[PDB]
């Protein structure tokens, strides 16, 4: 009676959804999106650009 | 119509009632009582003879 | 949401019930009918999406 | 599913059915009269990233409703209690051959 | 709920080793190697429509005596102090897999070796085998099974059956659920209540052991006599067209006539018969097995000790020092009994009664007669191969074939109402 | 009045994490039992509350929070992974039964934990997640033997420290195993952990002193201590049918409570 | 039964309901039965028509 | 109209428009709140939380509990009438004084 | 008409032939094979409002 996931399940509470962003995916993207930030800021890759 | 409802099915019979049932389980069951019947009276008069 | 009769009834045959291990025999046999060939399997997969 | 374990990751998935020379027991047999089983497909990851990306619902939902219009239909088949015996058939039939 | 999980194995009737031998566990595997066979059973009985038989099985109590000789020969192998389950033998049989799959073939190393020598009357616990701690869905399903052969061997007579009757077991599920069952016999009720515990074990308080329960009571209740057509247990009965034959058949129904009054509370006992000739009795067996396949989690009441054997005493689930009375009957005696009862209440007359008496004095006549004569035959065999021993039907005496406790069991029976 | 801890926990996380927590007011105060209440409410946030019937599903919270300067040195005091998001999972009802026929249907490969003494809020089992410690090398420790190893050294310093006429909050600190068993080999660390665990139940004392505060370097030793070559010397070994105890033990915590814990006559 | 003929069913089903008018073979065994089993004996009647 | 379970009706449709927005307990785990009004239609239907208004929290369910209040409280109320004459017409009466 | 009695709700209506000193086969009438206690009949909302 029992299927696996291979993420996070967590049930909703309404039935009129809305935009959300506490997410586990959500996390990951902004977490890829600010490494990106921070390669672009190191200071050995700025002086070119 | 006359007795073509008592011909459906197994014609032999003794008596006619009719019954309701509860939730909880109790039934009512309401038995007329037979006056009589003056032809068959008659018919077992002439048995006799 | 679904719904049966509630009366007495004529007796009816509907046999589908059977055991756990001949569900299991059945998808072992099937899961040994697919082996190592994707194309087998692929079509599964375009019915679910 | 294992996350980052990798001593708990799956290698082999295999099924028997044969025996070997004198075993008996199918528990003393089943590590080396087995087939391997299992095969990769691959996708693309542009699409996958294009639909991560934009998703969207109708303006104005409410799930229990469209669930309860989109369900209906699905559940008037009865294959499944048609391959109920299916399989009880074939299990009769192996049992009868050996 | 039930918190103790343990049970009894069969004890030797005289003989000096389990009374079962190669051709006998040969025919009980024949079509399948799983030793519990519960579906086996019933699809040999088929359905208690008529008289089986065979060479090697003469009736169907037969059959189930064997099935509980092979269980307790078989299951001392796991359950010595090594818990090691595939080094020894049984009558040239070894189990396939840890996990009590099957009984194949020995390898012959193992054939060469000697085999187990099994012992009567042992107490086992299931918690013990590892496996059967570590996974409690496999040992909530084989536990049904062990517990009705449990029932079978605690005493020496037929099986034990429960009767409970409580006003407050009823609900609105369990009114839609037997609602169903308005035209099928108690075989085929049976069948489909024993194949869903199979495929699921029942919680404490499930509609579905609730509704067992009610079923039982309601086949008990008709059985004595005190339920009938004109005076039903909130219109419901059971009816047998031909009283005392030897192949019976009972038949669910409902009435509108009239409803008894029943007393606020909860009630319960044990029922057993005591004559030879319950071998060839379906019902008796199939109740026997419904009150097992219960036995699963739902704590039944203790049996008082002075109503078993000294080596059936004090049973950590079954029995204890202070419990409910066994109470044993005789069917040629019951059927008096029910004809007695219903020509009291008033529908039933003199020249049925006498009707009904002789049929059944006929049937117990050709049962006692069969009986007989198999033990005999049996009794010679043993006598001429001094190796292999073995008993087809569980061994009686002469003195259960007269009437015991019927009265007062027939009496506490109408008096659980 | 009484207060609902669940719901204090639960409002203080919110308020802190910023989200919608209005709601969670009206449920402060208990009104028959802080489970029931909880069950009761059917539709709530859902990220610290789930109803599977009649057993309430409750995240496990960091127990330890790290400041900027930590950097996994020898000397820096061991976690034990209870500072990571999501640990552990615990699972409330009212009786063992009911809770053991609810893991018939649900998954527990990682393992399910026990305080069979007085637990934190009543009937509870623990299950891990799939995180770990890395703060101890060269070893890395899964979530169930790290909180393991933590009762059980809680338990030997209990058991060094311990005086007759002074209380203490648990008679048996250490955390046992109930379901899980076919996943756990035979030489592995959770099954000398559980050894270790009933051994500092029945009250054994370690030889070597153990700090006050532990240390990484402290933890690795014994870690290394553990998996070392040798054999079990005691007649102890760990079952999952219950707690066993050994007739002359100084322990009387079978006394003190109602089930788990079965003392054995014939092991001395 | 159903079926284009059925003089022949009605003669090979029931032996018993044959006379006995000489000493033939076939009339003593006939003559040598009981004369109560035949045709239907029971009957499950749950429903009126 | 005459059905019998027609309160239960009443209350049911209400409880089927309020998933999602208030929660009411029910006995088995087989039928939830979405389960249609339509479909109560015997007296072995009746919940317990419409027998026992207790179970009804005013707090999680607050319009659900007025709902359940009006219909136990101001639902009509049957009545008697005589008619025909007995003395000299009979009666057909059957379940009732004639 | 009961109310809001669920123990007093009438369930079921059949006819009987038989004398209440017998006992014959449960040959129940066609009526109570309803799973109300009468022929449905179905109304419309609209017009009654």
């Amino acid at each position: 009676e029992v299927l696996l996931l291979p993420i996070d399940h967590q049930p909703a509470n309404v039935t009129t959804p809305t935009l959300d962003f506490t997410n586990e995916l959500t996390n990951w993207r902004a977490r890829v999106c600010e490494l990106m930030k921070n390669l672009v800021d190191n200071q050995r890759y700025q002086p070119g650009w | 119509m006359l007795l073509e409802p008592l011909l459906s099915g197994d014609p032999r019979m003794t008596q006619l009632a009719i019954q309701y049932q509860q939730y909880n389980g109790r039934t009512f069951n309401i038995i007329p009582e037979m006056p009589g019947s003056v032809i068959a009276d008659c018919v077992q008069l002439t048995a006799e003879v | 949401t679904v719904t049966s009769p509630y009366a007495p009834s004529v007796n009816r045959l509907m046999p589908y019930r059977i055991s756990n291990a001949e569900r299991q025999i059945s998808q072992i046999i099937r899961i040994m009918n697919i082996g190592n060939n994707a194309t087998v399997i692929q079509p599964v997969l375009q019915d679910i999406s | 599913y294992v996350r980052l374990d990798r001593d708990r990751v799956p290698t082999m998935v295999g099924v028997t059915r044969q025996s070997r020379d004198t075993i008996t027991q199918p528990a003393l047999s089943l590590s080396t009269t087995n087939t391997t089983v299992g095969v990769p497909l691959a996708l693309d990851a542009r699409a996958i990233t294009v639909a991560l990306l934009s998703g969207k619902y109708p303006p104005d939902l409410v799930t229990n409703v469209w669930y309860a219009d989109a369900i209906y239909p699905m559940y008037a088949d009865t294959e499944v209690f048609s391959n109920l015996q299916r399989d009880m058939i074939t299990c009769e039939a192996v049992q009868t051959l050996v | 709920a039930r918190a103790a999980f343990l049970f009894k194995t069969v004890g030797f009737g005289g003989l000096q080793n389990v009374p079962i031998n190669d051709e006998l566990s040969s025919h009980l595997l024949r079509a399948g190697n799983s030793p519990w066979q519960l579906t086996q059973f019933l699809d040999w009985i088929s359905l208690g429509r008529g008289l089986a038989t065979s060479a090697l099985v003469p009736t169907a109590g037969s059959r189930y005596y064997q099935m509980s000789c092979l269980l307790s020969g078989t299951l001392q192998i796991p359950f010595r102090p090594n818990h090691r389950w595939g080094d020894i033998r049984f009558l040239r049989l070894v189990w396939s897999a840890p996990t009590l799959d099957g009984l194949v073939v020995a390898p012959p190393q193992v054939l060469a070796q000697p085999a187990l020598q099994a012992q009567a009357d042992r107490v086992y616990d299931c918690d013990d085998y590892p496996f059967l701690a570590r996974d409690p869905r496999f040992k909530h399903r084989v536990y049904q099974q062990l517990s009705a052969v449990t029932l079978l061997n605690l005493t020496g007579f037929g099986p034990i059956s429960y009767v409970r009757v409580d006003e407050d077991m009823w609900s609105g599920d369990v009114n839609q659920l037997l609602m169903n069952y308005f035209g099928h016999t108690f075989a085929e009720i049976a069948y489909t209540l024993c194949q869903a515990s199979a495929n699921r074990p029942w919680e404490y308080d499930g509609t579905y052991a609730r509704m067992t329960q009610i079923v039982l009571s309601l086949f008990w209740l008709s059985y004595v006599g005190v339920i009938h057509q004109q005076n039903t247990y909130r219109t419901f009965y059971f009816q047998c067209n031909r009283r005392g034959d030897a192949a019976e058949v009972w038949i669910l129904s409902c009435s509108l006539n009239h409803s008894a009054q029943i007393r606020p509370g909860n009630r319960s006992l044990f029922v057993m018969p005591t004559s030879p000739d319950w071998n060839m009795d379906v019902n008796l067996i199939l109740s026997s097995t419904l009150t097992g396949c219960l036995c699963s989690g739902s704590q039944l009441p203790l049996i008082d000790n002075n109503s078993v054997p000294a080596v059936s005493r004090n049973i950590h689930g079954w029995t204890g020092r202070a419990g409910n009375q066994l109470h044993g009957f005789q069917v040629r005696r019951m059927v008096t009994e029910f004809c007695d009862r219903l020509r009291r209440d008033g529908v039933m007359t003199q020249a049925q009664q006498n009707q009904v008496e002789a049929l059944a004095d006929q049937t117990q006549q050709f049962k006692r007669d069969k009986l007989e004569t198999w033990a005999r035959e049996d009794d010679q065999y043993n006598q001429a191969h001094p190796n292999s021993t073995m008993f087809r039907t569980k061994p009686f005496t002469n003195a259960q074939w007269g009437r015991g406790n019927t009265g007062a069991t027939s009496a506490a029976i109408a008096a659980l109402i | 009045e009484h207060v609902n801890v669940f719901v204090a926990n639960a409002l203080v996380g919110a308020f802190l994490s910023n989200q919608a927590f209005y709601d969670l007011l009206p449920l402060l105060i208990i009104n028959d039992t802080m489970i029931g209440d909880l069950l009761g409410t059917g539709a709530s946030l859902s990220q610290f509350f789930q109803s599977h019937g009649d057993v309430l599903e409750v995240a496990a919270g960091r127990k330890y929070l790290q400041m900027e300067n930590y950097s996994n040195d020898d000397d820096d005091p061991p976690l034990f992974a209870k500072d990571l998001s999501d640990y552990a999972k615990a699972f409330y009802s009212d009786t063992y039964e009911v809770l053991d026929r609810f893991f018939w249907t649900h998954d527990s490969s990682a393992g399910v934990l026990v305080h069979y003494d007085k637990p934190t809020n009543g009937h509870h089992y623990l299950l891990g997640t799939l995180t770990q410690m890395v703060s101890a090398p060269p070893y890395i420790i899964n979530a169930t033997d790290a909180m393991l190893l933590e009762s059980c050294l809680e338990q030997f310093s209990a058991n060094v420290r311990a005086r007759p006429a002074q209380p203490v909050t648990r008679l048996d600190q250490c955390y046992h195993l109930r379901w899980g068993a076919q996943y756990v080999g035979e030489d592995s660390l959770t099954y000398r952990l559980g050894v270790l665990s009933l051994l500092a139940t029945n009250g054994y004392q370690l030889a070597r002193p153990i700090p006050r505060q532990l240390t990484n370097r402290w933890l690795s030793s014994f870690v290394s201590q553990i998996m070392s070559d040798g054999v079990n010397e005691t007649p102890l070994w760990p079952q999952e049918r219950y707690v066993q105890i050994a007739y002359d033990s100084p322990s009387v915590v079978d006394g003190a409570t109602q089930y788990g814990y079965v003392r054995k006559n014939q092991l001395r | 039964l159903p079926g284009p003929d059925a003089e022949k069913w009605y003669s090979i089903m029931y032996p018993t309901r044959m006379g006995t008018p000489n000493v033939s073979k076939i009339c003593n065994f006939v003559a040598s039965c009981v004369r109560n089993r035949v045709g239907r004996f029971d009957r499950a009647q749950m429903m009126n028509g | 109209t005459t059905d019998p379970c027609a309160p239960v009706k009443a209350f049911m449709t209400l409880a089927n428009m309020m998933v999602g927005f208030e929660t009411i307990p029910m006995d088995n785990q087989i039928y939830t709140q979405s389960r249609r009004a339509s479909a109560f239609s015997t007296p072995h239907t009746w919940p317990r939380c419409f027998m026992n208004i207790q179970l009804i929290s005013p707090i999680d369910a607050p319009i659900l509990r007025q709902w359940a209040e009006i219909i136990h409280r101001y639902w009509p109320n049957p009545s008697q009438i005589r008619y025909g004459a007995p003395n000299v017409f009979g009666s057909a009466n059957l379940f009732t004084p004639p």
